[PDB]
RNA sequence: GGCCAGAACCAGCCCUACUGCAUUAUCCUGUCGGGGAUCAAAAUCCGGCGGGCAACGAAGUGCAAGAAUCUUGGGUCUUGGUGAAAUGAGCGGAGUAUUUGAGCUGCGCACGGCGGCCGCACGCACUGGUUUCUUCUCCGUGAUGCUCCAUGUUGGCGA
RNA sequence: UGCAAGGCCGGAAAGAAAAGAAUUAGAGGCACCAAGUGGGCCUUCUUCGGUAAGCGGAGCAGGCGAUGCGGAAUGAACCGCUUAGGGAUAUGUGGCGUCAAAACUUAUGGGCUCAUUCUCGAUACGUGAAAAGGGUGUUGGUGGAUAAAUCCACCGGCCCCGAAAAUGGAUGACGCUUAAGCCCAAUUAGUGAUUGCCCAUUAUUCCUUUGGUAAGGGCGGAAACAAAUGGAGAAAGUGUAGCCCUUCCGAUGUA
RNA sequence: CGACGUCGCUUUUUGAUCCUUCGAUGUCGGCUCUUCCUAACCUAGCGCCGCAGAAGACGCUAAGGGUUGGAUUGUUCACCCACUGACAGGGAACGUGAGCUGGGUUUAGACCGUCGUGAGACAGGUUGGUUUUACCCUACUUAGCUGGAAAUUGCGAGAA
């Protein structure tokens, strides 16, 4: 029956997407992953040598140390309990930087160039208004809603 | 008894954006218990018409229509509801009553007595007071003519409520035990 | 439903139809004939200036509607009878074994059908007459007459029904009592 | 009397009465033309056109905050009392006023037509004015009482 | 002077703006020592094997077990609600012809239905009783046709036929048919607005108990004050007849 | 009457399942005896027939009544002989063992055949092989005694 081997119910995991075939590129190769970072393991079925465990397809950590070929990344697992903090090693060809502090660190610049605008006197940009305020409006066109006998008929196949 | 369904006219169109900065602005009628079944009915037809929903659009009105004074006029409903077995029938009837909201829910008693059909899958297309000489059911024609009598048969008339009584002598009006 | 649904009939000069809680009686010469029509439940009028009867029904369906015809039918009925009364004449009817046939005082006995030994006997309300025509003019024939029609005939039935061919063939064995002509006596 | 019952009043509750604001127009009228049906009509019905509040027990439509104090509602054998600290718009002193709504209004500003002019149902500021009618407002009592218990009335029954 | 790492010294900090721009009956962590469990069973959906099975096997989550209470007459598990011990007042599911509380059979609501020996129907779950097929039963649609209104096909609704088992029997019993049945809609009825009524171990509130991850006050006798003829007590306190007072919240339960 | 399709019903058949019972609910047949069902064999009506008569077929309402004697076999069944108007089908813990009987099944003795090295095994054959208890409570069947309308009481008062 079902077995429990390494790579069990990976037909469609460890599958490449359509027309998307071929070994990693240029860039996967030239990008620089430092301890500290974020990281998502998402396995490249291409290279095969170094790829994680179906689990951790899918999973973003940080990195906890750098190793000539391959990354070792902190990933938490819920077993039982409690969440474990796994590391795991895998080649450096099945892990992406990640983008999840993207907005957070967007939000800080803003902040810091905000105050030096506050401090500089320069104008500050507009604030934004909420939509879910009142007005009046203005119809350019108003139209009659309304159920007619010619829906039915076209709802109705054959 | 008053009807038990009121006029609603409501107004309402899709909240502007971007794509759409100055969206069409629909006007809606319905009979509803009450303005909240009103704007549900009313996005209903919204979304499964015009693809807008309730959460992206808002409502300009949901007003009540005052009914005209009372006058027995004849109106003519087109109504439509759904059965599984039979899909989407559609009708027009005609009933005589003194208001448009009278006539309506006349009509939509008289589908749950006559079909099994209940208020959420019955659709009002229009509703209009016609003239006596373009009714052409002759239930309804009957009523047309100049000089109309009936005697009232077979009526039982019940006490008032504070007078009535148990026990009452046979041939007297006297109350043994009330 | 329909609010007013009506039956108008015209009475003769002769008779006269009086109608008192759905109580019909039409009295006329050679008679008086008396209806009970209580478990109807219509509106029945009489205009003796205009000679009408009038049956009406208010607010009914298909099945109150359809006593109005059967009430008009019944009461032309008792004004036909109470005129010109009815007559039904019957035909004794036999291949090989003659059917006699005796009628005393209201009494009707008939005897060889098909060659049987039993004796059918029959009595007749004081309502209606039973009398047998001569040979000489039609054979083997029975007549029964009275104003009711309801009563003049079922005497006739009674009579057909009790010489009924048992445990053979009905398309052969044709014999019997059959009605062969309802006519009135005025 | 530490019993039974009834009425009083307090306080707190819990029920009821008493209603204002906003809406309406597919509406309400009149009058013409049609159209309709009649013995003739009228009406149902549909167009113009002129008005407009169906009008507050108009509407069964939105929301209501109206001191049960004026103006002795009811209930509490569903609470505790009988003033053993009554905190009261309720007591007790003063005063005839006070401000707060509704009218009606000023100026600037928002707001609405239309492209700086017109409107403005009366928003905002001047806590603007007016006082025409609508409301009462103002003071007052620590515990030198740590705690608990202890204070009516009218009968019936108990000498 | 570049990177990488470990520091150090500054700087700035809506302590996280505005755009719908979170919320919390949110003290986080961290040990130690143990007990019962380790036959489970029911659902809603998803699902596999099997003709199925009150059959066997899974998923997610609830529930019985372990648990009463109010309701479906009766029923482990369905509906409502979950349980200190008492009151008042409200409800929930379910009801308001009698049994049986409540429409003393409510309306000044609208239609539909008549069912002769398992005797129409009326409680979801619970086919915890039924189809394929038929009806010139009645009353509603839809599309034609013809001209005094007809008749032709076609779809609903309720009723009827299909529809046979062994003790006498089960809408729940009686009964009901101007329903006490069915579909819809009211709340005193075109009068003037927006809560008919009746039933919980639920809600709200009141009283008492008990226990807190409980919260506070007071505790240096305040001055006075015999009897005959206001009184008592006041403990620096886990647990008592609990030192006293005030306040809040919780309270069912098998192993 | 009826393909091949399609929808049922039944629980007199086997199967499936494992809910009850393993500190025990007497296990086949027969006999006796009552009762119930109807999907009606006879018997009462009545339709229809390819229904002349006679004899039937098919259906309808109806379960009031009836439904036998034997040969072989433990049999239920089966089959045959014979009578009859007819010799219908079933249910009641596969009705009925403190009712019987014990032929069968299913101990211990023994024989055969086949199987086993054997002791032994057979859903194969054969022969021989303890059927306990009511005096209890109901239920039935008869047999006595005796109060009671506020069904014992109120004095609580209703005359076919
Ligand atoms: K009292
Ligand atoms: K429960
Ligand atoms: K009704
Ligand atoms: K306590
Ligand atoms: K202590
Ligand atoms: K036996
Ligand atoms: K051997
Ligand atoms: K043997
Ligand atoms: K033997
Ligand atoms: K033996
Ligand atoms: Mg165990
Ligand atoms: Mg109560
Ligand atoms: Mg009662
Ligand atoms: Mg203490
Ligand atoms: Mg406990
Ligand atoms: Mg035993
Ligand atoms: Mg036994
Ligand atoms: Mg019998
Ligand atoms: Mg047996
Ligand atoms: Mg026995
Ligand atoms: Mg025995
Ligand atoms: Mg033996
Ligand atoms: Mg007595
Ligand atoms: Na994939």
């Amino acid at each position: 029956v079902h077995s429990y081997g390494y790579k069990s119910g990976t037909r469609h995991l460890f599958a490449k997407k359509f027309r998307k075939h071929g070994v990693p590129s240029v860039s996967t190769i030239l990008t620089n992953i430092k301890v500290g970072d974020y990281v998502d393991v998402v396995a490249d079925s291409a290279v095969r040598e170094g790829m994680p465990h179906k689990y951790y397809h899918g999973r973003t950590g940080i990195v906890w140390n750098v190793t000539p070929r391959g990354v070792g990344v902190i990933i938490n697992k819920p077993v039982r309990t409690r969440t474990l903090r796994k590391r795991i090693c895998v080649r450096f060809e099945h892990v992406r930087k990640s983008r999840c502090q993207e907005a957070f660190k967007a939000k800080e610049h803003q902040f810091q160039a905000y105050l030096a605008a506050k401090k500089a006197g320069k104008a500050l940009p507009p604030l934004q208004k909420s939509s879910r305020l009142g007005g009046i409006v203005r119809p350019k066109n108003v139209e009659v809603l309304a159920r007619r006998v010619a829906d039915y008929e076209a709802m109705v196949p054959y | 008894v008053k009807p038990h369904l009121r006029h609603y006219q409501v107004v309402g169109r899709e909240s502007p954006s971007e794509k759409n900065p100055e969206p069409t602005v629909y006007k809606f009628e319905v009979f509803a218990p009450n303005f909240v079944v009103a704007k549900s009915r009313f996005w209903r037809m919204m979304r499964v018409k015009n693809k807008v929903k309730a959460t992206h659009g808002d409502v300009l009105s949901c007003k009540v229509v005052k009914d005209a004074k009372l006058v027995a006029r004849n109106y003519l409903v087109d109504i439509a509801y759904y059965s599984q077995r039979c899909g989407y029938t559609r009708m027009v009837k005609e009933f005589r009553d003194v208001s448009k909201t009278g006539a309506v829910s006349q009509a939509y008693h008289d589908l749950a007595s006559r079909h099994r059909a209940r208020y959420h899958n019955i659709e009002v297309l229009n509703v209009k007071s016609i003239p006596d000489h373009e009714v052409k059911h002759l239930s309804i024609a009957q009523y047309h003519a100049p000089n109309l009598s009936f005697p009232l048969l077979q009526r039982r008339t019940k006490a008032t409520r504070k007078d009535r009584a148990i026990f009452v002598k046979k041939n007297t009006k006297r109350a043994v035990v009330a | 439903v329909k609010v007013k649904s009506l039956c108008t009939l015209q009475i003769p000069e002769g008779v006269t139809v009086d109608v008192k809680g759905r109580k019909v009686t039409v009295t006329g010469k050679r008679g008086t004939l008396t209806k009970d029509l209580t478990h109807l439940q219509l509106d029945l009028r009489v205009d003796k200036k205009n000679r009408t009867f009038t049956v009406i029904r208010w607010f009914g369906s298909k099945i109150p509607i359809a006593c109005l015809n059967t009430t008009k039918a019944h009461v032309q009925n008792m004004i036909t009878g109470v005129t010109k009364g009815y007559r039904f004449k019957v035909r004794c009817a036999y291949a090989h074994f003659p059917i006699n046939v005796s009628v005393d005082g209201q009494n009707i006995e008939v005897r060889n059908f098909l060659g049987e030994k039993r004796v059918r006997r029959q009595l007749v309300p004081n309502t209606v007459k039973v009398s047998q025509t001569d040979p000489s003019k039609v054979k083997d024939e029975i007549v029964f007459d009275g104003n009711d029609l309801e009563q003049v005939s079922r005497e006739a039935a009674v009579l057909h029904q009790m010489c009924l061919v048992k445990k053979k063939d009905i398309r052969k064995f044709l014999d019997g009592i059959y009605v062969q002509t309802k006519t009135n006596i005025e």
